RNA sequence: GUAGAAACUGCGAACGGCUCAUUAAAACAGUUAUAGUCUACUUGACAUUUAUAAGGAUAACUACGGAAAAGCUGUAGCUAAUACUUGCAUUAUCCUUUUGGAUAAGUAUUUGUUAGAAGGAAUUAUAACAAAGAAGUAACACGUAAAGUGUGUAUCAAUCGAGUUUCUGACCUAUCAGCUUUUGAUGUUAGGGUAUUGGCCUAACAUGGCUAUGACGGGUAACGGGGAAUUAGAGUUCGAUUCCGGAGAGGGAGCCUGAGAAAUAGCUACCACAUCUAAGGAAGGCAGCAGGCGCGUAAAUUACCCAAUUCUAAAGAAGAGAGGUAGUGACAAGAAAUA
């Protein structure tokens, strides 16, 4: 399962202790290769000890196979992925789970329970 | 219908229920404020004395001191007006409201003793609750313990272990913040006057 | 009510700020302050859309909330707050330093500066005013009071104030010989070493500045910013060097790769 | 210490969103003025006539209640606050001349008499003398370099804006030719009012002002512009609707708070509708998002989300039918099978 990993515009990001660019995924004549083999292949190619400090998104496999763009961003250390990504994108990530999605019926109750109409 | 007697002194109150209009005739054709033997409502009650204070009219609307019906009347309600608890900032709203003049449509009715009487009432004047959480002000607690300037009051604490804080204190943090916006203007004094003179040899 | 309108529209919005038409419905409506909104970019899209640190607004509060950057070397957490018309923007944690500049075609960029350039700011002055106690100041472009300025300073000069202590340090004057940077015009971004002052009594007084290829353009003498003496200008100017090439020949250029 | 239900206090709710009824020199557009004004947040300057820290009084809360009902609230008792209210150094100038003595003390604003960096022009900035004089100059909170921030505050300036304002520009109609002027019409003088100028209003006075270059009227199935269709060139027709400006929240009128509202998911009243009621009384405003009736030739889901854009906040963390995402969708538009 090889392929090439084109890494463009990529820049250093002290800002966010993240390194930004964007990814071509030169796989020619075989199907879209999973995110897990990308972020192996990524730590290889950066010297990296782990594989939960990156984030890839954006993944889109143009028209007639064969090449894959995206963005990924390299993160300095996990503390830090947690101080700058959202909660969706770390449950994406799978480090940690999903919410309570009980969504917009909070803002029925919010006025529904009307300060001093109840008590508590 | 349902008396309300309070008591100020003891901080507690006794609610009396009684359907005889002639007990509470005394009561009728009296404004908010006055003063009336309360004999005919009770023999226990024989010697006390209560001040008409508030009261609901059959519908519950309150009744209001300065107006001087035996009705009920609509008006404008104010900002700092007793019987209105305003929506928005400067909302301003008509209602209807009991006039202070008592008469036979008070569906309840509240006083307070003014001066004793000659009985005992259980839970009347046989116990009492103090102020159920003592006074956050050092100042207040410095009048509470007669203590002055001698020494601190955080180990005079009134706990339910757990301390209430003191408002107005003399903490460190409090005399350091006061030196450094002194020193504030002690330096910004200086260093106009040395801007102030520079100018000048510039000036030629 | 009609009270002062608080959202911005991003087809609204200034052009240079460049925001595409199809990313958003608002603008970052940049709050009061130092500059205009029309002629001042937002920490937003100095952080976002030029140095591409942020990909979203809360990117930039997060940026903005350690206290990283500094605009005039002070900390500035506010993510709609002007920039101005030429000012030092210090990123701390990558150690860099940036004045924003117009390019030629009139768009607000961040020249990369050095640390011993990231101490003088070009003020250009705008009125002088005597208040109590004879006392005089003057009201930059930058939007600062400098009180005590030189007697010499005139209304449409120019102060190099040193940005740590805020007091000037130079003036520079409008003669025919000085070199400015146009503002706001067809002609802005160009530095052109003023041909001439034609004043006319009761309305708009026009300046004329030659290029340095000896192109000729006029302007409003409210869209001018004197930028040094005939010598050299007192800042490192963007790549462009404050020439404005035509049209047809820049294609040139362009195709020349 | 970590937090913290409630509540008081602060800020916002005057933005946004919707609609186009009104409106014909009005609104709007370009172009000016504000030397005729107001301006919160934000930014820069920077201040004057118990003190090792001052006062009562209130919410929340506790007990007793009333009413069919409501975002109703009575009485009694406590308690704070950056709520409300009192209130504690000093500087400058003259000289023998680094140094010694001497002299003086109101920010805006208002009145009178004066001198006078800039603007195009000053009764400008400013300065002196004589009277008044607001409001303030911290009795407030948390912690960064191997002193800082927050909150609050007088004035000036900047900024985000606003209100007025100059010049020029609009469709049809004369089977609308004279209009306006007691009832302000045009102007002068004085004042009141305003944030400011102004018949804006009042008193006196004069008889003015507009008009065939179309006044005054009437019509518009008329919000204006950016723009749209059709264009060889001229033209003609359209623009409720992405943006800007205006106006409105069933129709009128009035008003509080506030920097900002004649606000309407603010209040007060009438008119028309209309809900609950125990019949005493309460509460209402979808031309916000969906959705319903009606109307009609004529127009979608009572969906999901704050992930993006951006706004408000005590400002990362909460909200947002703004907004985005999908649903319905032969309104239009593009590519393109049925070999």
């Amino acid at each position: 399962d090889q392929f090439t990993i084109r890494v463009k515009k990529y820049m250093s990001n002290p800002l966010l202790r993240r390194k930004q660019f964007a990814l071509e995924i030169l796989h020619p004549n075989k199907g879209s290769v999973a995110k897990k083999e990308v972020k192996e292949r990524l730590a290889k190619m950066y010297k990296l000890n782990n594989v939960n400090t990156i984030v890839l998104f954006g993944f889109k496999t143009l028209f007639g196979g064969g090449r894959t763009k995206g963005f990924g961003l390299i993160y300095k250390n996990v503390d830090a992925v947690k101080k700058f990504e959202k909660k969706y994108r770390l449950v994406r990530e799978g480090l940690i789970d999903k919410e309570t999605k009980a969504g917009r019926r909070a803002s029925k109750e919010l006025k529904n329970r009307r300060k001093k109409v109840r008590g508590t | 219908m349902k008396l309300n007697i309070s008591n100020p002194l003891n901080n507690v109150q006794k609610s009396i229920e009684i359907d005889d209009e002639k007990k509470l005739l005394p009561f009728m054709e009296k404004r908010i404020g006055n003063a009336v033997p309360g004999d005919s409502i009770g023999e226990e009650f024989t010697g006390y004395v209560f001040r008409i204070t508030g009261g609901n009219d059959k519908q519950g609307f309150p009744m209001i001191q300065g107006v001087l019906t035996n009705n009920r009347v609509r008006l404008l309600f104010k900002k700092g007006m007793k019987c209105y608890r305003p929506r928005k900032k400067g909302e301003r709203k008509r209602k209807s409201v009991r006039g202070c003049i008592v008469g036979q449509d008070l569906s309840a009715l509240n006083l307070t003793l003014v001066k004793k009487g000659v009985n005992e009432i259980p839970g009347l004047t046989d116990k009492a609750v103090g102020k159920k959480l003592g006074p956050k002000r050092a100042s207040k607690i410095r009048k509470l313990f007669n203590l002055d300037k001698s020494d601190d009051v955080r180990k005079y604490v009134i706990g339910r272990f757990i301390k209430p804080k003191i408002q107005r204190l003399v903490t460190e943090k409090r005399l350091l913040r006061k030196r450094n916006l002194l020193q504030a203007k002690e330096k910004r004094r200086l260093e106009k006057k040395q801007q102030l003179k520079e100018y000048k040899q510039l000036l030629n | 009510g009609k009270g002062i309108k608080k959202h911005l529209k991003r087809v609204n919005a200034p052009s240079h700020w460049m925001l595409n038409k199809m990313g958003g419905q608002y603008a970052p409506k940049t709050s009061s302050g130092p500059h205009k909104l029309l002629e001042s970019i937002p920490l937003v899209i100095l952080l976002r859309n030029r140095l591409k640190y942020a990909l979203t607004f809360d990117e930039v509060k997060m940026i903005l909330i350690q206290k990283i950057v500094k605009v005039d070397n002070k900390v500035r957490t506010d993510c709609t707050f002007p920039v101005g018309l030429m000012d030092v923007i210090h990123i701390t944690k990558s150690n860099e330093y940036f004045r924003l500049l117009y390019d030629i075609k009139g768009r607000f960029v961040p020249h990369r500066i050095t640390n011993e350039e990231s101490k003088y700011k070009l003020c250009k002055v705008k009125k002088i005013l005597l208040r109590k106690g004879r006392l005089s100041i003057a009201v930059t472009h930058d939007g600062r009071s400098i009180p005590y300025i030189h007697p010499d300073v005139k209304v449409n000069d120019t102060v190099r104030l040193d940005l740590e202590t805020g007091k000037v340090l130079e003036h520079l004057k409008f003669q025919v010989g000085s070199l400015v940077m146009v503002t706001a015009g067809h002609s802005v971004g160009r530095v052109g070493v003023i041909s001439s002052i034609d004043k006319n009594m009761g309305t708009y007084d026009i300046i004329h500045v030659k290029d340095s290829r000896n192109k000729v353009f006029a302007t409003r003498l409210s869209n001018v910013f004197v930028i040094g003496d005939n010598t050299k200008p007192y800042i490192s100017l963007p790549r462009e060097k404050g020439i404005k090439l035509d049209i047809i020949e820049e294609r040139r250029n362009r195709l020349k790769a």
